[PDB]
């Protein structure tokens, strides 16, 4: 999980101007692995 | 993968006599009696084919 988020606000008075901005981002990754291997051999020799 | 290889022997062996005491089968002997007494390979080839 990764998040980056910023909020900015400005007001100026002299005339009055204001700007406010909010920006946010979220990033997530999940990976799951599984593996199974089995091997077997038989030899039988009879006389 | 399976491999099975199996043998039964029930006649442990036969041992045929040497050629001096073997008896030829009458058809085979009759074929030998018609062999051309010379190298006519066609004839001996037919015999070996049989």
């Amino acid at each position: 999980e990764a998040k980056h988020c910023v909020r900015i606000e400005t007001k100026k008075r002299v005339a009055k101007k204001t700007k406010v901005e909010h920006r946010c981002t979220t990033n997530k990754l999940s990976e799951k692995h599984e593996g199974s291997f089995i091997q077997g051999a038989e030899k039988s020799i009879s006389l | 993968q399976l491999l099975v290889v199996e043998n039964t022997v029930e006649v442990a062996q036969f041992i045929n006599n040497n050629p001096e005491f073997l008896q030829l089968a009458e058809p085979f002997w009759k074929e030998l009696s018609h062999l051309p007494s010379l190298y006519d390979y066609s004839a001996y080839r037919r015999l070996i084919d049989q």
